[PDB]
């Protein structure tokens, strides 16, 4: 654009007339880790 | 449990971009570092030693220079108290020509201090209390350390050696030569009235054979050349027109009614006729020179060649009123023929070719004149711009002694003995704000120390023999340049000084910034604008 | 919110700030009900409309017009909303003090301020700096614009608008058939990189019309070089066109070619010409009243007062 | 191009300014944390987390920086609280304000070794005043620890229960204590657990003379109260596992397959064997414990428990006196674990409970903490590890110092003392480095909400008597106290870790003076540790 | 913006009064949430699921986790609620309208210059008295069935409608002092709680006994069993493969066939084992015989037991191991090595039912079981949940009634007479610690306007005739929840737990205090 985009009121207003586009659980643990808690 | 929200109130209600600061933290500490950060930006320009800055502005413009108030205008300073600062030193521009790095340094050192002093446990309102009362016990001071006083503004060496000191922090090694110049020109003009203008010293920069080919011209000089066949004129007889050179015509409209073929036949002859009388008439008042402020007409240059007049046209209205002023003239808004007062005289006017350039300079021969010109040669424009600027520094140097002739010693003796006697006055006075009079009175270490850092030398070594020697009881003595080793010297017999008017101003204009500084609480800025910039400064 | 009547020498275009288009179409823009609500528009219906070539010829009539653009197109007030005008390039300060008067004396309008169409056309497209080539049905205008203002010293003025240009091509005398000859102008027209290789297969020239002033792009290049050398860039690299006349032959290459030719062989010259929103002047004063330099750049109703004509002349004199 | 587009390099007066800042923003961000009159922050860590705190370390260890400067004072943080475990906040403090006098310094053109020997000198002087000024405790006075304690909790939240925080930290420490083989030892953070069940109120909370675990009975008709408990404690599982080799067997008899099943059994019944040889009441497994295990234990009349933590395992060995086995057939009564004197398995809430809680001469304990949630209780846990770390530090040196900033304003009171004499260059540095150490006291202050200014001087002035070297301030007060008289004594061991740490910190930011960043690791191959050959080294 | 986000940018932070009218703000928003819970006359609130489940709820703890917050303060003070409910099980909504209501009455004093250390010194001394006044007001009560089921009806009315209030009273009274040994601290892991989804909610009943919520898996197994003896064993019954990789290797089809027959002998044995336990106890088919099992039984030995005439489950849960042997009474076994009839339990009754696609298993008529289970019957799984919630709730009640002997007035009674007493005790305390005294009192009185509140009563009319009664009689009187009126709570059965108000003061005071002295909220974790 003809400015450089930034934090400005300006591009804004520009962007709003159109212009300027914007262990889990016991389900996976194996037959040794339900051993391992229990 | 992730996110900390904003506050009920002012934290929700304010706008998107918009910031809010408040507290010693979030504003004051915060505005203090921004100035520090400028201080530290211009400190290395200080002096004669000053280092040169190359500040290229947003429209690709460069700038070569180490006068304090070009950089800051060629910056693009964002913080506000920052701006508050500059803001300052743009004042001390317009009110003295000289100081405006002083102004910073002195600032940003004061604005330090207080921040020191804000840590220790004292509050900004007794902060500035003592900052004002040391700068009043400083106003106080000032007019006893005077030393000097210029005694004369008609001669061209005491005036050289009075603008040295100010045309020497710019331009270090050249300045006898172009102190010599500026009094020479400042001298010229500066007339039995005590008043002096400094818009008519005008620079005239030319392109290519170095700084010393540089002139006074008691006159003027225009990049223009000459409209018609004449070139030189030995007894100018100017005759000043602010009409263009051609026939004058309806504001209304104007439109040739012809109904006959006699009228048709003879209109153009008319025309010509017409103007042939006019110019006769203004060539046989004597002029031998026209100077039109508008346009040239083809006839009446025909006619102007043909009575031997040379012609030249001044496209602005301050050229043309300097000229007025300058060859003792009055624009005419007619092109009647001018009599014996509204006529200008000079010595000489002629066609040159000064370089590549081509010039139009009204001379006249006397040592005096309305208005005194200095023609800058120079290999390089941003070189010229620079000794420009020193120009300007001596001019107004000059006219600061016009109003006030008063001097002080210069090279950082006014400082040492000012932090001296307001440190002395700190000791005596009880309260809180003994304090706050001691940091202001330190503060004046800056200028010397920054003296002493642009000279290449230790500045404690340099603070500590100042000190010393004005215990002694020596008030002129500052430190000198002229040694790879810390040394000190009597300002007084070397000739170095500074203006009471500047010192006074500077000190009055930085502490009252440095004071606003602090009496900023909060802050609230608005989301940065794409506004066309301010109306009123176009 | 503010009101932003865009003259424009065209219709009254008037509406809101924030709105993507205006809502006040008032020339050439419900009944059996009962009331006044077709009477009072239908006076107004065939009442001339004052700007001719972008000047206001009868002011009591603009007067009217902007009354019932207020209170029948709008059904609003002005006494709380301010009020952003539009003028022509180089306009007279007779006519800006008059509708500063009628705005603030008549319509009592608490802040309003008067733009510039060239400068609102750019701010349309976006941009706040370059040189706009504004050519319409009377008058043709470059305007110099850096940072979003008009630039009063360099605006160069020279005349080849829809008229001038369908003339040559009458040449080539009735209304109606001098009117196909401008429906032709209307449609496609092609402009020429070269007339040599277009005539072959069948106001950049005064010559060529008649005239002996100056084309179009001596005009803009011109117009360029009477301001900083800095800005040169900015200008001849950001020109932007607007019109329907300078549409109609959709000039955009045989201008930068040889404008290119006249500047330096140094800044690149990118000419922006394809928008056409039919709207532009309007969106860019809806932009700039919504700003909020907009209330920095007010004329005030107390400053009205406090100062008069001056105030509407902005001093400086 | 030369090096890599990612690589930036910053150097000069920039850096050391930028680390400088970095150093006292880090010190900014806990310095209202210091003191008996802090406040609490609600830190929210990235698993969804909050802890509320003011401990130095936790909160700069909750956050997280890209600067490496206070990426330095968080390790600081982090170094001390391993070390001493307290003064988390002050070493930052202190650090802070040295390189902020540092910062005076480099503004000026001395060089940052010529500071650095300064701090080093001044680093010495601190040790010998610090020693100079301390006394020395009996640690056998229970009351003279308990006093001690307090002056190290009345900081933080749980000043509010105060006798029972002291109590829990003294009765763990002493108990944890532990010689053998010649070797004094504490070890806190192995033994002495924290086990913080949320509910209940805090008053009830208690250091157990032994310890506790969450866990219950493996079948529910053992025992959960044995009154004289022996207690057997093994790192091996009382299950049938396979063996390390290719043990595939090959049947082809039809009394093979039951055999083998009968011959698993039969070990069970053989481990179990080995075990009730010993005649235990508990058995403690760090492994699981098969269900016929089970049988065989409850057929003796045991109670067993499996699945233990290697760590509370080896607690429970430290407090009931008993040598963890792996195999039972090498089990023997020195081994089994007689000393304690209750096991009981309760249900605290809706959770079971063992507790072995009536040891004799247990080197280990369970400090059991009650309160309203899990965040309290962990702030809880905190200050009871610093109240412990304290007590360690005191039994290890018994040498006291006192607080309140008495021994800062004594040491910078000394140092400038001894500056006198230094008559060179480094005197202004170690001057600086001795009126640094009064951010203590100057923070201290300042979190009362009393006058700084007046305070700081009158102690100041205090301290330059003769026999004063104990005054300080009142955090709840805004006075002045003599030490012996409030009860803030510190031990000399954290005293010396805070000062060192602080200074060594100073000296290490000062050697900074140019910062490469963004290259790679240059490192992926399995992160290359050391791996390599050397020259010979016979 | 300030220290934190000039290190870490993208760091959020509140400091000083920013932090505390965050937290204060979060904490008024729960209690305006949670203000409608309190009492009998509160109002269900419906919890829908991001998967679309209903949870119907008036409980404190449940609205909390199920709400959808994300703030900080919400988190603390739902963590304080989860520790209430798990130690004392009823006290939550309480815990989160005293804690709001103090932090409340501080800002009201913290926004006129006064400093939050003062309050919190006031809320200290505060505390200390009202413990004192708790104590001595706590009334030591014989616990008896009727106040046992005083207590249990004020808890599951305000979790409950009436009429399953007054069943679920009988219900769980009878049922915690029915597994209640003299002088020996209540295990609830003793009381089962199953619930069916078929009958009336106002079915829900106590099985003097248990229900396993799965039944026999071979048909010719016995549907009902009229005197049953129960051998409740952990004992695998299935086949078991070797730990080693054994594995069978023939040479004919024949060998394959004796080695099938014999890979089962291991589990043959303990099958014959039972079934000879059986034929020894009940040499006829006039009594009955049920194993329970822990571990797996496979089709082969379901048979083997059903020809012999035994009902069998399987995978039974861990915890009915110890359900089983207290309410039965028997010895669970993990071996079958030397068993004997004093192994066994004796039910005179075992039946199963079946509801739908799901077996239960009821075993009733135990002689004196220190376990049952409450069954809980209603028509949707959010009423069953909602029961559920209810009985925990009243079982903790009984729990603390009988475990703190004590027991203490309830309708808000005891919050107004601590408020009176603190407002007495307050010139005893030194400085403007008595705003923070003040403070407390008019936090700890929440309970009654709330109560007000939610009956349709004005809070100040109500408060000012209840302190007026209790100042000028001095009995401890609260709301009636349908007059509005002052009534004496220890006289119409409103009681509540002396551990339940104990955990509030404790807690609340705590949490309140340590979230005034907060004076920056921080997340700078990120990156
Ligand atoms: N020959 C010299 N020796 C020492 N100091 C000098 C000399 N010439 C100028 N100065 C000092 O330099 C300072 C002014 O330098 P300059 O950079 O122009 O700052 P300012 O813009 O404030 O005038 C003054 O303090 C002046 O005394
Ligand atoms: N009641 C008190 N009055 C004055 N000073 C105190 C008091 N209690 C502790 N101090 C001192 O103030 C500091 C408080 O330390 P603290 O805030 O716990 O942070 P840390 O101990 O981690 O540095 C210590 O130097 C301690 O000696
Ligand atoms: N019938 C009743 N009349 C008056 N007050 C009651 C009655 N039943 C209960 N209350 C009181 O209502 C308060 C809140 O009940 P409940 O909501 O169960 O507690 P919580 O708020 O902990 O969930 C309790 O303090 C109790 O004493
Ligand atoms: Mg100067
Ligand atoms: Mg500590
Ligand atoms: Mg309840």
């Amino acid at each position: 654009m003809q400015d450089p985009n930034a934090d400005t009121e300006w591009n804004d207003i520009l962007r709003k007339k159109g212009i300027l586009p914007p262990v889990k659980t016991y389900e996976d643990m194996t037959l040794e880790e339900l051993e391992d808690h229990e | 449990a992730l996110h900390v929200p904003k506050a009920p109130g002012f934290a929700q209600m304010l706008k998107e971009g918009a910031k809010h600061f408040s507290g010693l933290e979030e504003a004051v500490y915060r505005n203090i570092q921004a100035c520090k950060e400028l201080a530290q930006t211009t400190r290395t320009a200080y002096g004669p030693n000053g280092m040169n800055k190359m500040v290229i502005n947003h429209l690709e413009k460069l700038f070569v220079t180490n006068d304090a108030a070009t950089i800051l205008r060629e910056l693009e300073v964002q913080h506000p108290a920052a701006k508050m600062i500059v803001m300052a030193s743009h004042m001390q521009e317009q009110e003295v020509g000289d100081g405006t790095n002083f102004v910073l340094v002195f600032a940003g050192a004061l604005l330090e201090l207080a921040e020191e002093l804000l840590r220790i446990g004292l509050s900004v309102s007794e902060v500035i209390e003592g900052y004002e009362i040391a700068c009043r016990k400083a106003h106080e001071i000032l007019p006893n350390l005077v030393c000097c006083s210029a005694k004369n503004l008609r001669d061209i060496d005491e005036v050289s050696s009075l603008l040295r000191t100010s045309i020497m922090s710019k331009q270090y090694g050249n300045e006898v030569f172009l102190a010599k110049l500026i009094a020479q020109a400042c001298v010229s003009i500066f007339p039995d009235s005590g008043h002096f203008n400094v818009d008519n010293i005008r620079v005239c920069k030319i392109l290519g054979s170095g700084i010393s080919s540089s002139s006074v011209l008691h006159g003027m000089v225009f990049k223009k050349e000459t409209e018609g066949d004449v070139t030189s004129v030995k007894d100018a007889k100017i005759a000043v027109y602010s009409c263009p050179f051609d026939g004058m015509i309806t504001e209304t409209k104007g439109t040739v009614l012809i109904k006959t073929a006699e009228e048709l036949m003879n209109f153009s002859k008319g025309e010509e006729n017409l103007m042939d009388a006019q110019v006769k008439a203004i060539a046989d008042t004597g002029a031998n020179v026209v100077v039109t402020g508008g346009k040239v007409a083809d006839m009446a240059l025909h006619y102007a060649n043909k009575y031997n007049i040379m012609l030249v046209r001044l496209n602005s209205k301050w050229d043309l009123r300097r000229l007025c002023k300058t060859v003792g003239a009055t624009a005419l808004p007619r092109l009647t023929p001018p009599v014996l007062e509204e006529m200008g005289h000079c010595d000489s006017v002629y066609l040159s070719e000064v370089g590549d350039t081509q010039v139009v300079v009204f001379k006249h021969e006397k040592e005096d004149g309305a208005i005194s010109t200095i023609v800058l040669r120079g290999s390089t424009d941003n070189l010229m711009d620079d000794i420009e600027r020193a120009v300007d520094d001596g001019v107004n140097t000059f006219k600061v002694l016009t109003r006030d002739k008063r001097l002080v010693p210069g090279g950082g003796a006014t400082e040492i003995e000012l932090a001296k006697q307001i440190t002395s006055y700190g000791e005596t006075c009880p309260g809180l704000e003994q304090y706050a009079i001691k940091k202001f009175a330190e503060a004046f270490e800056a200028i010397p120390r920054a003296l002493a850092e642009n000279s290449g030398v230790k500045a404690n070594e340099v603070i500590s023999k100042l000190y010393a020697v004005h215990q002694e009881g020596n008030k002129n003595v500052g430190l000198d340049i002229e040694a790879e080793v810390p040394a000190v010297k009597d300002m007084l017999e070397a000739g170095i000084l500074d203006t009471y008017l500047g010192k006074y101003w500077a000190i009055k204009l930085a502490t009252n910034a440095a004071v606003t500084v602090l009496r900023v609480d909060q802050i609230i800025m608005a989301k940065p604008a794409g506004g066309p910039k301010p109306p009123s400064g176009k | 919110a503010a009101l932003v009547i865009d003259n424009g020498s065209g219709m009254c275009k008037a509406g809101f700030a924030g709105d993507d288009a205006p809502r006040a179409v008032f020339p050439s823009i419900k009944d059996s009900y009962v009331g006044d609500e077709a009477q009072s528009k239908r006076g107004i219906l065939t009442l001339k409309y004052p700007i001719e070539h972008g000047i206001v010829t009868n002011w009591d009539d603009m007067e009217k017009i902007w009354h019932h653009t207020f209170y029948n197109e709008l059904r609003v007030a002005p006494e709380e909303h301010p009020v952003l005008l539009t003028e022509a390039p180089l306009n007279p300060k007779a006519n800006r003090e008059k509708m500063t008067q009628i705005m603030f004396e008549t319509f009592n309008t608490p802040a309003m301020y008067v733009a510039i169409q060239a400068v609102l056309s750019l701010y349309a497209s976006g941009r706040t700096t370059g040189i706009v080539m504004d050519s319409g049905d009377g008058v043709t205008h470059t305007v110099p614009i850096y940072e979003g203002y008009a630039l009063p010293h360099a605006i160069l003025r020279l005349d080849l608008a829809g008229r001038d240009l369908t003339d040559y091509l009458m040449k080539i005398t009735t209304t109606a058939e001098r009117e196909i000859v401008r429906d032709i102008k209307e449609k496609l027209c092609y402009v020429a990189l070269d007339f040599e290789q277009e005539m072959a297969t069948a106001l950049f020239q005064p010559s060529f019309l008649g005239m002996e002033s100056c084309g179009i792009h001596e005009t803009t290049f011109n117009s360029i070089m009477k301001c900083d050398v800095d800005i040169r860039k900015d200008l001849y690299a950001n020109t932007v066109l607007s019109g329907g006349t300078t549409m109609y032959p959709g000039i955009a290459d045989r201008m930068q070619k040889e404008i290119t030719a006249l500047a330096p062989s140094t800044m690149k010259i990118k000419i922006i010409a394809p928008p056409e929103r039919k709207y532009s002047v309007w969106i860019g004063g809806s932009i700039l009243a919504s700003l909020s330099t907009f209330q920095q750049m007010w004329i005030s109703k107390q400053e009205y007062d406090e100062s008069g004509p001056s105030i509407v002349h902005r001093k400086c004199f | 191009l030369v090096l890599s587009q990612n690589t930036k390099r910053e150097s000069g007066r920039k850096v050391q300014s930028g680390n400088i800042n970095a150093a006292k923003t880090i010190a900014d961000i806990i310095r209202t944390c210091l003191g008996p009159k802090s406040m609490m922050k609600m830190l929210l860590d990235p698993m969804g987390g909050i802890v509320m705190t003011n401990d130095g370390n936790a909160i700069l260890r909750e956050i997280q920086v890209q600067h490496p400067a206070a990426k330095s004072m968080i390790e600081i943080s982090r170094t001390q609280d391993e070390e001493v475990g307290d003064g988390t906040t002050s070493v930052i403090i202190l650090a802070g304000e040295m390189l902020s006098v540092a910062e005076h310094f480099l503004e000026q053109q001395m060089h940052p070794t010529v500071v650095i020997s300064a701090y080093r000198k001044a680093l010495d002087d601190m040790i010998s005043t610090l020693k100079k000024i301390s006394i020395p405790v009996d640690i056998s006075d229970s009351d003279m620890m308990l006093n001690i304690i307090n002056s190290s909790i009345t900081t933080k939240a749980i000043s509010r229960w105060s006798s029972l925080a002291c109590n829990i930290a003294l009765d763990a420490v002493k108990m944890v204590q532990f010689e053998e083989n010649g070797r004094k030892e504490i070890d806190i953070k192995k033994y002495a657990r924290v086990e913080k069940i949320p509910g209940g109120i805090i008053e009830d909370s208690c250091v157990l003379r032994g310890v506790m675990i969450n866990k219950d009975v493996t079948h529910p008709r053992m025992r959960r109260y044995i009154k004289n408990p022996r207690i057997v404690l093994l790192d091996s599982s009382l299950e049938y596992k396979k063996g390390e080799s290719q043990t595939d067997i090959e049947i082809t008899r039809e009394e093979d397959f039951t055999r083998i099943l009968q011959m698993e059994e039969e070990y069970i019944q053989q481990l179990c064997e080995d075990i009730i040889q010993l005649k235990p009441d508990v058995v403690i497994t760090e492994k699981g414990i098969s269900d016929l295990a089970q049988h065989y234990l409850m057929r003796a009349n045991i109670t067993a428990i499996r699945r233990v933590r290697k760590t509370d395992n080896n607690r429970i060995a430290r407090a009931c006196g008993a040598r963890i086995v792996s195999r039972p057939e090498e089990l023997r009564e020195d081994d089994v674990g007689t000393g304690a004197g209750l096991l009981e398995i309760k249900k605290i809430g809706d959770e079971y409970f063992t507790f072995i809680t009536d040891c004799k001469d247990p080197k280990a304990c369970t400090i059991l903490l009650r309160g309203a949630s899990k965040e309290i209780l962990s702030e809880v846990e905190r200050n009871l590890q610093d109240a412990m770390q304290v007590c360690r530090n005191v039994l290890l040196d018994p040498q006291l110092v006192p607080g309140g900033g008495a021994s800062e304003m004594a040491v910078a009171h000394a140092l400038t003392e001894k500056s006198k004499a230094m008559t060179g260059v480094e005197q202004w540095p170690y001057r600086a480095v001795a009126q640094a150490l009064e951010v203590i006291p100057r923070t201290l202050i300042q979190n009362c909400g009393a006058s700084t200014i007046r305070l700081l001087t009158s102690l100041r002035a205090k301290h330059t008597q003769e026999n004063c070297e104990t005054w300080g301030v009142n955090g709840e007060t805004g006075t002045l106290v003599d030490m012996k008289e409030l009860g803030i004594w510190e031990p000399l061991a954290v005293k010396l870790q805070t000062y060192k740490t602080a200074v060594e910190t100073a000296v290490l930011l000062l050697r900074i003076d140019d910062i490469v960043s963004g290259h790679k690791k240059k490192g992926d191959d399995q992160s290359r540790q050391g791996g390599a050959p050397d020259a010979g080294q016979e | 913006m300030a220290a934190v986000k000039t290190l870490n940018p993208k760091a959020e932070v509140a400091r000083a009064q920013a932090a505390l009218a965050v937290n204060i703000s979060a904490a008024r928003g729960l209690q305006d949430v949670l203000r409608t819970n309190l009492g009998p006359k509160g109002t269900m609130k419906m919890l829908v699921s991001g998967a679309g489940d209903i949870k119907l709820t008036k409980d404190g703890n449940v609205l909390l986790h199920e709400m959808q917050i994300q703030h900080p303060t919400a988190s603390l003070i739902a963590k304080v609620a989860t520790a209430q409910d798990d130690i004392t099980g009823d006290g939550t909504t309480s815990n989160v309208l005293i804690i709001g209501e103090l932090l409340k009455q501080a800002d009201l004093y913290i926004s006129e210059g006064l400093h939050p250390r003062i309050i919190t010194e006031g809320f200290e001394a505060a505390k200390e008295k009202a413990l004192q006044f708790l104590e001595e007001v706590k009334v030591s009560r014989e616990m008896d069935r009727e106040t046992l089921i005083d207590v249990a009806r004020t808890s599951l009315r305000t979790k409950v409608h009436a009429e399953l209030a007054d069943v679920l009273t009988e219900a769980v009274v009878d049922s915690i002092l029915a597994i209640k040994k003299q002088d020996e601290p209540i295990d609830l892991f003793m009381i089962e709680i199953m619930e069916m989804k078929h009958k009336s909610e106002t079915d829900t009943s106590l099985i003097r006994g248990l229900v396993l919520d799965h039944g026999a898996r071979h048909p010719d197994m016995k549907k009902r069993v009229e005197d049953a003896y129960i051998l409740t064993c952990n004992v695998s019954l299935e086949y078991e493969k070797t730990e080693v990789n054994s594995g069978f290797f023939y040479k004919s089809a024949e060998e394959r066939e004796k080695l099938v027959k014999a890979e089962r002998k291991f589990i043959e044995d303990r099958v014959k084992k039972i079934i000879e336990l059986k034929r020894k106890v009940c040499g006829d088919s006039d009594k009955g015989f049920v194993v329970i099992n822990q571990k797996g039984i496979d089709p082969f030995s379901l048979d083997a037991l059903s020809k012999e005439g035994i009902v069998a489950l399987r995978r039974a849960k861990r915890r009915n191991m110890e359900r089983l042997t207290l309410a039965c009474g028997g010895v669970a076994l993990n071996s079958f090595d030397d068993l004997s009839p004093d192994c066994l339990g004796h039910a005179g009754l075992v039946y199963e039912y079946t509801l739908g696609e799901e077996k239960f298993t009821f075993i009733e008529k135990c002689n004196n079981p220190r376990s049952v289970t409450l069954l809980i019957k209603g028509p949707n799984k959010h009423t069953l949940t909602q029961i559920k919630d209810a009985v925990r709730d009243g079982l903790r009640a009984v729990k603390n009634a009988i475990d703190d002997g004590c027991v203490v007035p309830g309708a808000g009674a005891v919050e107004v007479a601590m408020a009176e007493a603190l407002i007495k005790h307050k010139p005893s305390v030194k400085g403007r610690a008595q705003l923070g005294v003040q403070a407390f009192a008019d936090a700890l009185l929440i309970i009654p306007k709330v109560l007000a509140q939610n009956s349709g009563f004005d809070l100040q009319e109500t408060l000012v005739k209840i302190q007026a009664e209790h100042s000028e009689s001095g009995q401890l009187v609260g709301v009636d929840l349908n007059t509005g009126e002052p009534m004496v709570a220890a006289e119409v059965g409103v009681w509540d737990n002396y551990c339940v108000k104990k955990q509030l003061l404790h807690s609340c005071t705590v949490i309140a205090t340590n979230i005034l002295l907060v004076d920056e909220i921080m997340r700078a974790g990120m990156s």
